């Protein structure tokens, strides 16, 4: 119990931070990864001056502080404003006193060296961890869906990722980055829906574009005769009541939106599309390994749960692939705590005890210890 | 023949830098030259219509 | 380390010949934008003076 | 000459419209773009009654009609009281039949594809113009200082817009809309001339408000230490006779006004300002064409004429852009008709002849052929 | 004279083609082997529709082309776009009629026998040459650095080879071919300079990661202790000036890209390293021909020019080789030219006459007689 209860696990997003306790089936705090600066002098009433402010009441205040991202597409840019989420997250999402718990953190697909040895160092000398462990995001995500061969799609908020992984070591020369994720589809469903001829003006309209892109956005199957039936105009749109009555209706830019991850000439992007790299990824990898990545298509990512998201990618990798090949596209419901799920499971496990680096593991072996 | 090509680099190398530094405080003596050639080309249009429609 | 030196000295050579040709271009263009802008004021001064007694 | 002559240049601004004939150095009609529609029943000595105002007839019986603009940010909002515009310009303004004469028309950066398709629908099916042809207005700006890449940062009355253009084709994802803009501009100096401590009581106050902003108004570069020089009270002060003998004078509020310009928080707005939006256009385009963009920031319309703002812009991108880059800021004198001057030379050239849209186009293809 | 100064020679590479007259000291020609596709319809100012770019115009406009690259790896894998890079060649590169000049070109190692006999029927059929023969590049290599028996290691853009000549026969059975060359290297240099904190953003950002790859990069001796030496930090380091100013740093990497070409491991390549490949080669021939190969390893092709090479070879292969042996690592200056300037002197040659395939010996031998 002393660590069974006590293991933290904490996913550090480009939009959110995810965290809880390993046991738990989904996370206790989830929030913005963002750091409120105030712009003016002053105060609310019944509080002090505050020199900062984190998730939420950042995200609330935004008016009248300067809103910085300390994760720029996955990788931790700015740790001056890291610490500062970590410390709220420990302090005063979970109220736990970090001293006396293991915390089970992740990382990014080819996160530089000198960064998991930095977090480490942070952790270790800042916040006096007992112990911790650094483990790599896709790699979470496919071992929460039991297994240890697949290739990882994994999108959220600035980044998407392949990561082919073999028994479970993540393969460095096969892993794909592309810089088009949630985040830049938000603001082209802002464009789109403001080109059907709207206006997302004060911030209380900005805010509920991306409430529209979740409830509503489609990624059809067939998207060529999907305009077309866009058309002929089926009881295929869709109205939505915004934060008063203005009834925005929203017909077809609702598939218009994730057609975007398949083509990214939609957005000015001339990089290839989601599933071209899941393929790439796949030639790129061993010959012989190459049958059991395509049978185990694993997708994980809040950019990832728009429906018929998995048909799409079904039928867009069978037709690229060899004929006989077994393609199979996994897309569990949880996928957009996938990455969480993974770290709990394997942070709460029996085995796992044996891989934790501890405050003796560093003080005598040096920040390197953990970084592997 | 290396020592000697170590020389002139360094000796050319001294009179681009040279150069360079003139071409730039005039180029910038300019955008302050065209710039007064200008306000002063504008202020002149409006006191000659000026005085065209005073005169008429 | 001669190969390196002779070809760095041509690279500088050749900037120090394209940056003193752009010099020359700029500090000729300036004679002429200075020289307008004398021309011009002159003529406003004049015509100003001349708006100054027609308004009076 | 059948159509040398004989092609007509319409630019419809948000709040003026400029016209003449391709072949002209100068529009040969300005005026506003209103439509005034009387309050009351009633006539003007000698008239007969009148149901609606155009132009400066509108804005000067203004008093006793509803004044309304067409064009709202550069977009026509109304197409009943523009197929009116357009009849007062062909008309009265330019007194021509516009079915002898080919129309070369102006639309905005991002103009709706329905748009488009709209006004080819009125200028061939109610106006019955020979051929006519939509080009976009930074397009023409560009075109009109001789090049066929470069950006134009375009300023007028109701919008400002940044338009990235490479060997003609204006780069659709680069393209940024700054929704202030002239007439903002006067409304600000409006409030720090009475904030001065003066009074704009009846409507020969307010007009001429707009007439010292465009008279007297600086752009200063070192806004900063332009602030400082006002206290020591140099002979900077300016003060102009207003309709009547009331001298008024307006020293310092003189640059106050254009600053809001590149400090839109001046006013109350959030979004970013001139200069920073130049450069995030540019960030935004290729890589290999950021070095053409940034030697050929060409400047148009009415707004970008406050003297000393080619300077400021000059220093404001220096300081911004990698320094192995050259800036350069092309402000032309004609620059409030820098568009219509564009109209001109391309719609009065030798080789144009070939891409005017004809009846015969249109009566067989639809609006879609002018689309493109 | 009538083909003295008339013979051509035309090197077809995977990267460049390399072209001039027989007699030059050098390519008179040297230029991308792209053809690019336009992906839109459109026009330059001044020009007309064009169908098709080749070389350097296919480069510089490739924001709005699809472009392809004919030969994969030394082999003709299209031939509608070969036949295109071909009349770019002698129409407008050399500006020359072809019909009345003999062309001398070039093949890869083990070019099938089908496609020796294709680009005859091509050079021959649709462009009349009145002579052709094709060399082998290896073998071209080789002679013009005087010898008949060698072995060389030739390095280009897309291929690397090993090929074992004896008295002028290359040895089909002991050449190797390592596809790992120029362009993997330019894509890894990439990775280990944004890994050491950069990005290579827009195109004029990417394109120039290659001319650096050129200008500073090195293949050190003792590899080793050359990565101990960064650490203690010497003046190893080199920054190199960008576009613009943004100026670059790069110490260590300058020598751990060509690290590459030994280890391809570095790729995740599981094939074994050109040193090691030059020695099976030569444990692949003949016995009593070892010592000839070994006192003869020319090396020729532009991934081969980065100094250092030829001591890192030296001492590669003669601690591989029975120290009863003489190593000698010919790499000369001209060598990325080698195979081009072969040919020119052999075309030019007194003796070469009576071995040039004329349109008589075709139209009476078929293609099968110049494939041998």
């Amino acid at each position: 119990d002393e660590d069974e209860t006590t293991a933290l696990v904490c996913d550090n997003g480009s939009g959110l931070v995810k965290a809880g306790f390993a046991g738990d089936d989904a996370p206790r705090a989830v929030f913005p990864s963002i750091v409120g600066r105030p712009r003016h002098q002053g105060v609310m009433v019944g509080m002090g001056q505050k020199d900062s402010y984190v998730g939420d009441e950042a995200q609330s205040k935004r008016g009248i502080l300067t809103l910085k991202y300390p994760i720029e597409h996955g990788i931790i840019t700015n740790w001056d404003d890291m610490e500062k989420i970590w410390h709220h997250t420990f302090y005063n999402e979970l109220r736990v006193a970090p001293e006396e718990h293991p915390t089970l953190l992740t990382e990014a697909p080819l996160n530089p060296k000198a960064n998991r040895e930095k977090m480490t160092q942070i952790m270790f000398e800042t916040f006096n961890v007992p112990a911790m462990y650094v483990a790599i995001q896709a790699v979470l995500s496919l071992y929460a869906s039991g297994r240890t061969t697949g290739i990882v799609l994994d999108s959220g908020d600035g980044v998407t990722h392949n990561v082919p992984i073999y028994e479970g070591y993540a393969l460095p020369h096969a892993i794909m980055r592309l810089d088009l994720a949630g985040r830049d589809l938000t603001d082209y469903l802002m464009k789109i829906l403001t080109e059907r001829g709207y206006s997302f003006v004060t911030t209380a309209e900005r805010e509920i574009v991306r409430d529209i892109k979740e409830k509503l956005c489609y990624v059809a199957l067939d998207f060529e005769n999907e305009m077309a039936t866009a058309a002929s105009s089926s009881s295929l749109e869709k109205s939505y009541e915004l934060p008063d009555g203005q009834v925005i209706t929203i017909g077809n830019e609702r598939f218009r939106c994730p057609e975007t991850l398949f083509q990214p000439s939609f957005i000015g992007m001339e990089s290839a599309g989601i599933h071209e790299t899941t393929y790439n990824s796949i030639m790129k990898c061993d010959i012989d390994i190459r049958k059991d990545l395509y049978a185990n298509n694993v997708m994980s990512g809040g950019t990832t749960m728009y429906p018929g998201i998995a048909d799409r990618m079904q039928k867009e990798i069978t037709a690229l692939a060899p004929s006989t090949m077994k393609i199979k596209i996994i897309a569990p419901p949880e996928r957009k705590y996938s990455v969480w799920i993974g770290g709990s499971i394997l942070a709460s496990l029996s085995t796992f005890q044996q891989m934790w680096i501890t405050k003796q593991e560093y003080d005598e072996a040096g920040p390197s210890i953990v970084h592997r | 023949a290396a020592d000697e090509s170590e020389r002139g680099m360094k000796v050319i190398e001294s009179r681009a830098q040279k150069d360079e530094e003139k071409m730039e405080i005039q180029e910038i003596q300019l955008k302050e030259a065209k710039h007064i050639a200008e306000d002063a080309d504008r202020k002149y249009e409006e006191v000659a219509r000026k005085l065209v429609i005073i005169e008429s």
